[PDB]
């Protein structure tokens, strides 16, 4: 089964240097290309570069600076980006993929975030003001944190329908929130438990918040 | 460089209907009888996904309601017909010529007006202890998009106190979600009782208002 | 045991501007196939003293593939029209030169019809016949100019083949070979033979920047007309591979510094090397022309038709 699993999420300090990694899984990057293409935060698709791991030929766009260095090992079967000196400019998901003349493969992104600092869980609870009879609205509220990458689950992955987990805010305190909310039926509120399983990965912080109804 | 430009930036069709999208390169992509020109498909929060590679050719495991048509600097990408599941950001690339990806283009869907579920949140006791309240407003699964969410305490309108938060078009029922949550001071919150979010929207008769008061 | 190495440098005028040259070695003497286009012109030279000499122009009456091939006493040079590539004939037209010489040769028109290599990139190269048991083969290859990793047939590669020393081409030879690159563009297929034993020199890319990478893969017989090629590895770490050929029975291959050629160096049997530091000019085009399982010339072209002429002599006991 042919496979690019990149590194998880990173903080990274203005200034700093990062290095992630892209690793074949199915096929060896000896026989192919591994590419880079940067994606930043609502907008478009823009290519760096790409190694040729048989001869470690390398080439970067001359518009897109020598600030990424594409690099790879074949005997670890993994691609690296080596992003040097990072300012804001450079906060955007990094994507590896494989070219067959075309991009066939792609990794599921890493998330970069310059952070010059450093989340909050707060329980949203379901009340009988949010209940419509058999309908009921409950959640967490991930309220100031620095970097961007924030993973809300509900139940370790058990709880997918119904949820609606909202995109972030950007706070006055220059600190993000969101909510997470879910729609469930008000007979089973007493009996099954809903927790919110929000992991933020840069500042390495992993909350099991558990969310309880009350009196109106 | 080979410049890509797609046509148009956003597309609003209906279920069943036909969309075709653009994409217009500065130079000709062909070159020995193939055309390298490819379609990804990029849904919020996950990387692109290969739809068609060399002009027409439909990938292993695409389904057969898309297809792409093109000669030298002129091409076509084709979902007809069209899908809830359908609703993402849709790029052109070529590889005649190093690596260029087109702007995007954003495909959402048009359905039946769908009035949105009201719910109010109370702030939790967990976060009236930090000395910030937050007071959340939730429209559930609505169409169209635009809505209007106005904040009241006492009867009084709220303005300045505001952040929205609006989920991706849902792959299954094609509706939107929204988030308003009113931050206010711990002490400007014992200041009041009666909290109120009163929701305009074109599936509504009238604006309806979802209220609760302080203490519970 | 015993090694021997010798080096010379020396240098050949020529008056005419050729956009692409085509040395082979005829009865102990130099010659070039000269393409001019400024008017156009195929010239047949020759190097005599310190200068390039014009025999003949085989393009009197007729840019095309030149496929020369040397025998013991004979030069036999094809000129092959090919259209666009996605708008080619069924019959290939080439005109055929015939000289027991260098200077007199007879044009005749022949028609490869229904050819097989109607979907190759071809290229121009000089070559030598191939024995295959009591026969001497000229071979036409053509490569795909693209390898798909959803390729139907995966032989990149194929050869047309005459035994009549160039009128007729009904002899298909099999190449057994696949890129091991997953998606790829070819570029200069020109088959290297030494000693009746068949290789391929080419350039391998992937549509960014201008990179070409020279590959090399040697070849076994399967059966009378069918080989199995695989690469032959001659990376070196900080320089780029340039070309191949065999003295005293190992491989003599040169190589670039960079992309950019500035200097070249030149490894016999990968265990002795010499380098070539080129007015200030570079290696760009050196090629290796042999001449006996000892001697060789490495020739690349500076300013206009300033050619540097590296005679290396090679031996080891």
């Amino acid at each position: 089964e042919v496979q690019l699993q990149q590194s998880g999420a990173e903080l990274v300090k203005p200034g700093a240097s990062v290095k992630l990694s892209c690793t074949a899984s199915g096929f060896n990057i000896k026989d192919t290309y591994i590419h880079w293409v940067k994606q930043r935060p609502e907008q478009g698709l823009e290519w760096i570069g790409r190694i040729d791991p048989a001869n470690g030929n390398t080439y970067s766009d001359p518009k897109f600076q020598d600030k990424a260095t594409i690099k790879a090992d074949t005997s670890s079967n993994t691609a690296y980006l080596q992003l040097s000196s990072l300012t804001s400019e450079d906060t955007a998901v990094y994507y590896c993929a494989r070219d067959v003349l075309y991009f066939d493969v792609w990794g599921a992104g890493t998330t970069v975030t310059v952070s010059s600092a450093s989340p909050s869980v707060f329980p949203l609870a379901p009340s009988s003001k949010s209940t419509s009879g058999g309908t009921a609205a409950l959640g967490c509220l991930v309220k100031d944190y620095f970097p961007e990458p924030v993973t809300v689950s509900w139940n370790s992955g058990a709880l997918t329908s119904g949820v609606h987990t909202f995109p972030a805010v950007l706070q006055s305190s220059g600190l993000y929130s969101l909510s997470s909310v879910v729609t469930v039926p008000s007979s089973s509120l007493g009996t099954q438990t809903y927790i919110c399983n929000v992991n933020h990965k840069p500042s390495n912080t992993k909350v099991d918040k558990k969310v309880e109804p009350k009196s109106c | 460089d080979i410049v890509l430009t797609q046509s148009p930036a956003s597309l609003a069709v209906s279920l069943g209907q036909r969309a075709t999208i653009s994409c217009r390169a500065s130079e000709s992509v062909d070159s020995y009888g193939n055309s390298f020109m490819h379609w990804y498909q990029q849904k919020p929060g996950q990387p692109p996904k290969l739809l068609i590679s060399r002009a027409s050719n439909l990938e292993s495991g695409i389904p057969a309601r898309f297809s792409g048509s093109g000669s030298r600097t002129d091409f076509t990408l084709t979902i007809n017909p069209v899908e809830a599941d359908d609703v993402a950001t849709y790029y052109c690339q070529q590889s005649n010529e190093d690596r260029t990806f087109g702007g995007g283009t954003k495909l959402e869907i048009e359905r039946t007006v769908a009035a949105p579920s009201v719910f109010i949140f109370p702030p939790s006791d967990e976060q009236l202890k930090s000395g910030t309240a937050s007071v959340v407003c939730l429209l559930n699964n609505f169409y169209p998009r635009e809505a209007k969410v106005q904040w009241k305490v006492d009867n009084a309108l709220q303005s300045g106190n505001s952040q929205e938060s609006v989920t991706e078009q849902d792959s299954k029922d094609s509706t939107y979600s929204l988030s308003s949550t009113l931050t206010l001071s711990k002490a400007d919150y014992e200041k009041h009782k009666v909290y109120a979010c009163e929701v305009t929207h074109q599936g509504l008769s009238s604006p309806v208002t979802k209220s609760f008061n302080r203490g519970e | 045991r015993h090694v021997f190495i010798r080096t010379e440098l020396s240098f050949i005028k020529n008056n005419v501007p050729c956009i692409r040259d085509m040395f082979f070695i005829y009865k102990r003497e130099l010659y070039n196939i000269c393409l001019d286009d400024l008017e156009t012109h195929i010239y047949v030279q020759k190097k005599v003293k310190d200068s390039w000499i014009t025999l003949n122009d085989l393009f009197k009456e007729t840019r095309p593939h030149i496929f020369a091939y040397v025998d013991v006493e004979e030069i036999i040079i094809l000129l092959c029209e090919d259209e666009e590539f996605s708008n080619r004939k069924k019959d290939m037209t080439c005109h055929r030169f015939y000289s027991n010489d260098g200077k007199e040769y007879n044009n005749a028109e022949i028609t490869i019809s229904d050819y097989i290599l109607k979907d190759k990139l071809l290229s121009s190269y000089v070559s030598l016949p191939l024995k295959i048991e009591n026969r001497e083969y000229f071979l036409i290859c053509g490569v795909s100019p693209y390898k798909f990793k959803d390729d139907n047939k995966k032989d990149d590669i194929l050869c047309m083949a005459s035994h009549d020393k160039g009128e007729t081409w009904g002899t298909k030879i099999v190449i057994k070979y696949d890129n091991y690159k997953l998606g790829v563009q070819y570029f200069f297929l020109r088959p290297y033979i030494s000693k009746n034993d068949l290789s391929f020199h080419f350039y391998v890319g992937d549509n960014i920047n201008n990179v070409k990478n020279v590959n090399f893969i040697e070849c076994t017989h399967e059966k009378d007309l069918e080989f199995v090629c695989s690469n032959r590895d001659f990376l070196k770490d900080n320089k780029v591979l340039q070309d191949v050929s065999t003295l005293n029975d190992e491989y003599i291959v040169s190589y670039g510094n960079d992309n950019n050629f500035a200097e070249c160096y030149i490894f016999f049997n990968n265990e002795n090397s010499i380098l070539i530091k080129p007015t200030a000019a570079g290696c760009y085009g050196g090629t290796f022309v042999k001449i006996d399982e000892n001697r060789a010339l490495f020739i690349y072209s500076s300013s206009q038709g300033i050619y540097n002429i590296h005679t290396i002599y090679y031996a080891n006991y």
